[PDB]
């Protein structure tokens, strides 16, 4: 879908990460308060019927 | 963004050995709070719901009549039982009394459930059992009743061993004949023990002593 | 609103509306009674499940809710009666089952809020009852967990509900813990600034039976010395001279650590190390709990004192500059003679169809599994994996699970045990592609140069 | 004045010395300082060489100038504006002399700077657009590519091209802070099978090489 | 890159990334140095020379291995002067690319002089003469004088 | 998965957005020992001789002979 609306920081210096397995976009929606910075009028999904 | 009843309830509260303080616990998914939604509703006929996981724990006080009418109230803490929120449980299980396990009759014991009987066992409540969701071995599996039988007193027989396994006094070993048990299902508006099946043998049929029977 | 109502059991006594009652917070022992704030009830409700029906009294034996001694308390509250005072105790807090363990930083957008965001954590910290949140002298707010959903819940709460401010929030990692490998061969002794007391103290690694022991409150040392020295002795054959030296157990009252006292001829100087062992055992504990390399708790090892050079009559001197002495002692060793990491791991069990096995199998292969255990369930068209996997490559590990095989294996997790992770970590001919995944020999090089990067400078 | 000025500082802390020349934004690094890591790769790096020692000491890194690229875009649209009275192949004309002027004055600065590789793709495909507005219809079948690309010759409109390149992606969280690399492959404009479209970047030379080139083909006639 | 204008390590470049995709290009590089020095003599100078920075490349790349060098026997009477126009461009861009000190670091390293051997030559004296008078004229002082040294120790 | 590469939308852009993954990607330690052996040298021995005997003058005996006998 088109977008919903359209510097620094440091928990992303790269010195400062351990990076064992790339956070992937299915993660990002799987969780989505955990693993992204401004979610907003995001629906929090899971089952485990 | 309960006229004459409560009245009832504070006398109940006053009487002090009216009342039972329950945990109701077990693994994820395992029947808890539909337990609990269908018994508020034989009461009253008076983040979480898109989670279909229950996060936090919630409290139900309630008056319920036994197999002899003299009502109890009941404090039943229903916890969450996804292993990451084991928490709430710890929570329950130091302002209650006893703990009622829920197993699921399809899965048997996984990890919650014997983790729970280590932290029920450890810090000295009383364990019940309800084998729950029965109707998975009828309608969904299609099992011969006779390993239907086997399946229960399979997983009857392996919560008994790790209980022993965590505990070293043989102060008790769960089986129906001793009342530890219920078998249910929670959605199908079916509970019973021996003791109630039997008395419900008796009650509709002749005189039949429902208690030597359930023996 | 911001207030909560607290929720309890009343079990000796006769709780009714506006009567005056004393709390008793977590840290109040008898003798330090500010701890205990002094308020009253507002309300008295009780519970069906949303429901609240509001009475004026509950008698010993009930669960209510509390209203109006919020403020005042945390996690854990004891009540007791205002004004009414005979003497009080507490019941020892909630222990729980799991160790929190997965790590999450929180920043603000703009730090102009940073006290409307403190509020917010301060209440998530009341409602969760395991969530431990902590300020890290880097300046940070780092909050400690259980796992993956959990803290998105947390998180879910903080953004929803008590504070309405734009969050960053870092990516998770996990706690550490520091060990050994083999003895001190050599050992630096540290002594006094005012150079009277000089203390001589190796290190060396504890199996892990006594130490999970320790944990468990089996060799619970409330005992006396004899109990302690059966015990011992009986198990694992350690010495009763052993016993005899040990001393204490460092991080806290229960601490995978162990002080040990060996030096016969100055052993018999009981009037100074007698008096000693005080700030002996302060500093142990400072020095377990501060960590050597990267500020986090070691467990699994001994220390042992075995010259203990004490100035005659060890006043204030001694008594005030001796703890950082024997901190640096243990440092000393500790760093001497074999510096190893641990980390957690978790426990996996996957329900799955009895195809889609083999495809669990991959995904765990590629987070460092070692799957142990595939059976039958008896009864079912299902068979159940057990394994194990490290904390750190178990994010998103469900979710990758669920979407490799359409939703139908299923995975839960929890802390197991803690391990040495491969790497050597203290060795500067290691260096770090800033960016790309290191292999094993290196892991415990990169995990403490990131984490002292932003705690230990 | 200081705010259409720019000071740049090489010291113990900063091993990189930038500046902005005619067109161009260069970047020194030596070798002595901070790169551990070192490479030769694409041609956006000149490779410069200490004359006395004949050893190669620093790499510059060059980029096209960001009103470079603004103006080679304002071009495009006044080519566009004022072509409503012209022809097709006045129309293609106008963008193959402004390309050509382009390509041959940069030639490896185009190379490095992934958003002129975007600002090309849209600019040729807006004259491609302009060019089937021109008929009545932009239906993506009535015009595949060979209507555009054949020679004058053969009754094509003639346009050179340099929009069916791959423009490379990588992770812009990192894009923004460490020069990452290149993982994926987003795509150029669109051909009608594989089609392999051929580049005008592959037939002009590098200037690194022009001069070297220079240099001896002089020395030697001299 | 052999009919190209000039060279540009592009294609130098495209196949040292084969060769990093699979070993097969690597044997195929081994017989393709081989296969040049066979036929060295079959182009022009320019294209002899984009060759020559191209296996230059190879080496320095680490693309192509060190022990390729066996290929290179540096007596007269063997001795393209067309291959030894390409080895002066192989080794000046070695050189003037890497560097001098670790080039003649790893000509110095014996683990690959059984290769070398070919290359600096010790046992018979007149091809030593030769290859010696060779890189001094290239102008690799320090291995040439060394090797010489080694001469006139010799008797 | 949108894996922080492509566009937001390949809407004005000229292109279709087709991304793909690039395929060729690719020295007191024994002598603060020998009193710790002397430790166990003297109470062991004065152990044993409990065994036999605690009247705390036969023990004596015993270790301070085990404690002469060994340090000689
Ligand atoms: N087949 C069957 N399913 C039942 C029965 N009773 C309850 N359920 C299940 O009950 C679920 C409803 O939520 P619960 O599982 O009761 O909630 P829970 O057990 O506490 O699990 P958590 O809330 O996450 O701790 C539905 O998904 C049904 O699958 C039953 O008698 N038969
Ligand atoms: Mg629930």
């Amino acid at each position: 879908f088109e977008p919903l609306v359209r510097d620094w920081n440091e928990f992303n210096d790269i010195n400062k990460i351990i990076i064992r397995q790339p956070i992937r976009t299915e993660y990002k929606i799987a969780f989505p308060y955990l693993y992204n910075n401004l979610p907003h009028h995001v629906h929090l999904t899971w089952y485990h019927t | 963004t309960t006229v004459y009843e409560m009245d009832f309830l504070a006398d109940l509260m006053d009487n002090s050995e009216l009342i039972r303080n329950v945990t109701l616990c077990g693994h994820l998914h395992h029947g808890k709070t539909c337990f609990v939604d269908c018994l508020i509703e034989q009461t009253h006929p008076e983040t979480e719901q898109e989670r279909g996981v229950g996060i936090k724990s919630t409290p139900v006080t309630v008056v319920l009549p036994d197999t002899k009418g003299k009502s109890y109230l009941f404090n039943i803490m229903d916890t969450p039982g996804h292993v990451n929120f084991s928490d709430e449980v710890t929570a329950g299980l130091r302002i209650s009394d006893g703990v009622v396990l829920f197993i699921d009759a399809a899965e048997g014991v996984m990890l919650n459930t014997e983790r729970l009987i280590k932290h029920a066992v450890q810090e000295r409540l009383a364990v019940t059992v309800c084998i729950n969701k029965i109707d998975r071995l009828i309608l969904e599996l299609k099992l011969p009743p006779t390993d239907a039988y086997y399946k229960l007193r399979h997983i009857v027989d392996e919560v008994n061993g790790l209980i022993s396994m965590y505990s070293t006094d043989e102060n008790l070993i769960l089986s129906p004949l001793l009342g530890n048990v219920c078998f249910s299902s929670s959605q199908y508006s079916i509970c019973f023990t021996l003791g109630s099946f039997a008395k419900i043998y008796a009650d509709t049929f002749g005189d039949i002593n429902y208690q030597e029977f359930a023996k | 609103g911001v207030q909560f109502h607290a929720f309890g059991r009343v079990l000796s006594g006769t709780i009714h509306a506006g009567q005056p009652v004393k709390v008793l917070g977590e840290n109040y022992t008898l003798e330090d009674e500010e701890d205990s704030q002094i308020c009253t009830v507002g309300r008295l409700w009780i519970s069906v499940a949303r429901y609240h029906i509001e009475v004026n009294r509950v008698p010993a034996g009930n669960w209510v809710l509390i209203e109006g001694v919020d403020q005042p308390i945390v996690k854990t509250a004891t009540i007791t009666e205002p004004r009414g005072n005979e003497e009080a105790q507490i019941f020892r807090p909630l222990k729980f089952n799991t160790t929190s363990v997965i790590k999450i930083a929180v920043e603000p957008v703009n730090p102009s809020e940073l006290p409307k965001m403190l509020d917010g954590l301060r209440k998530v910290n009341k409602s969760y009852p395991s969530l431990t949140t902590k300020v890290e002298e880097s300046g940070e707010h780092v909050i400690l967990g259980t796992g993956e959903l959990y803290l998105d819940c947390v998180m879910h709460d903080l953004r929803k509900m008590y504070s309405e401010i734009d969050i960053k929030v870092a990516d998770p990692v996990v706690t550490f813990c520091e060990t050994v490998v083999e003895t001190s061969s050599l050992k630096c002794f540290a002594e006094t600034p005012n150079k009277k007391n000089k203390i001589t103290m190796i290190a060396e690694p504890l199996e892990k039976g006594l130490a999970e022991d320790i944990e468990n409150e089996v060799v619970q040392i409330t005992w006396n010395r004899k109990k302690l020295g059966e015990f011992f002795q009986t198990k694992y054959d350690w010495d009763l001279l052993a016993a005899r030296s040990i001393w204490a157990f460092g991080p806290d009252a229960t601490g995978p650590n162990i002080l040990v006292d060996d030096t016969l001829p100055s052993e018999v100087d009981k009037a100074l190390l007698g008096s000693v062992k005080d700030s002996i055992v302060q500093g142990f504990q400072w020095g377990t709990r501060e960590g050597p390399l990267c500020d986090e708790l070691i467990r699994n090892v001994k220390f042992k004192i075995l010259d203990a050079v004490v100035a005659q009559e060890p006043l204030h001197r001694g008594g005030g500059q001796i703890i950082p002495t024997a901190r640096r002692v243990v440092y000393s060793a500790f760093l001497m003679a074999t510096p190893r990491l641990m980390e957690p791991y978790y426990f996996v069990e996957v329900q799955a169809p009895a195809d889609c096995v083999s495809a669990v199998y991959t995904v765990l292969a590629r987070r460092r599994g070692h799957v142990t255990q595939d059976a039958p369930i008896p009864g079912s068209p299902l068979y159940t994996i057990k394994a194990f996997i490290p904390a750190i490559d178990s994010f998103g590990f469900e979710t990758d699970l669920r979407t490799h095989t359409q939703g139908q294996a299923f995975s839960l997790s929890v802390f197991h045990h803690w391990q040495i992770v491969p790497g050597d970590p203290l060795d500067k001919s290691i260096v770090i592609r800033p960016l790309e995944p290191q292999p094993a020999p290196h892991l415990a090089r990169e995990f403490m140069i990131k984490t002292r990067r932003r705690k230990g400078l | 004045q200081w705010e259409n000025s720019f000071v740049s500082v090489y010291s113990k802390d900063n091993p990189n010395l930038l500046f902005n020349m005619c067109g161009f934004e260069c970047r020194i690094l030596p070798k002595c300082r901070t790169s551990y890591e070192e490479f030769t790769h694409k041609d956006g790096v000149w490779n410069l060489q200490n004359e006395v020692t004949k050893e190669r000491t620093a790499q510059c890194f060059l980029r096209v100038d960001d009103e470079s690229m603004q103006r080679f875009h304002n071009r495009v649209r006044q080519i566009l504006m004022a072509s409503g009275s012209t022809t097709f192949t006045k129309i293609v004309n106008k963008w193959n002399t402004a390309l050509i002027g382009l390509m041959t004055y940069f030639r490896e600065a185009v190379v490095n700077t992934q958003e002129l590789l975007d600002l090309l793709v849209k600019c040729e495909n807006k004259i491609q657009t302009r060019i089937k507005i021109g008929l009545n219809s932009k239906m993506p079948s009535r015009f595949p590519p060979v209507v555009f690309y054949t020679p004058k010759e053969l009754g094509g409109l003639g346009m050179l091209s340099m929009g069916h390149v791959l423009i490379p992606q990588s992770d812009l969280r990192w894009s923004k802070q460490t020069d990452v690399g290149i993982t994926h492959f987003r795509s150029g404009m669109s051909h009608e099978e594989d089609q392999l479209i051929p580049n005008l970047y592959r037939y002009i030379q590098p200037w690194e090489s022009e001069f070297i080139d220079s240099q001896r083909v002089w020395a030697e006639y001299a | 890159c052999a009919q190209q204008r000039t060279y540009e390590k592009f294609f130098g470049l495209l196949a040292g990334r084969f060769c990093m995709l699979k070993k097969e290009y690597m044997e195929s590089f081994e017989g393709i140095f081989k296969e040049q020095y066979d036929t060295i003599h079959r182009l022009e100078t320019n294209k002899l020379r984009n060759v020559a920075k191209m296996f230059a490349h190879l080496l320095y790349t680490d693309s192509l291995p060190w022990s390729v060098l066996e290929c290179i026997k540096l007596s007269e009477e063997t001795t393209t002067s067309s291959s030894r126009i390409f080895v002066k461009i192989f080794f000046q861009e070695l050189c003037e690319y890497m560097g001098l000190p670790k080039l003649n670091a790893r000509l110095k390293d014996e683990t690959l002089q059984p290769f070398f051997e070919g290359l600096l030559p010790r046992d018979n004296p007149r091809n030593t003469r030769f290859a010696i008078n060779f890189f001094t004229s290239i102008g690799l002082g320090g291995l040439t004088d060394e090797l010489r040294e080694h001469l006139k120790n010799t008797p | 998965m949108y894996n922080g590469i492509g566009l937001p939308t390949p809407r004005g852009s000229g292109t279709n957005g087709y991304v793909q993954r690039n395929l060729s990607l690719v020295p007191d330690i024994l002598d603060h020992e020998r009193k710790r052996r002397v430790e166990l040298r003297c109470l062991e021995l004065e152990e044993m001789m409990e065994e036999q005997g605690y009247e705390e003058q036969q023990i004596q005996e015993k270790v301070a002979t085990f404690r002469l006998m060994l340090l000689e």
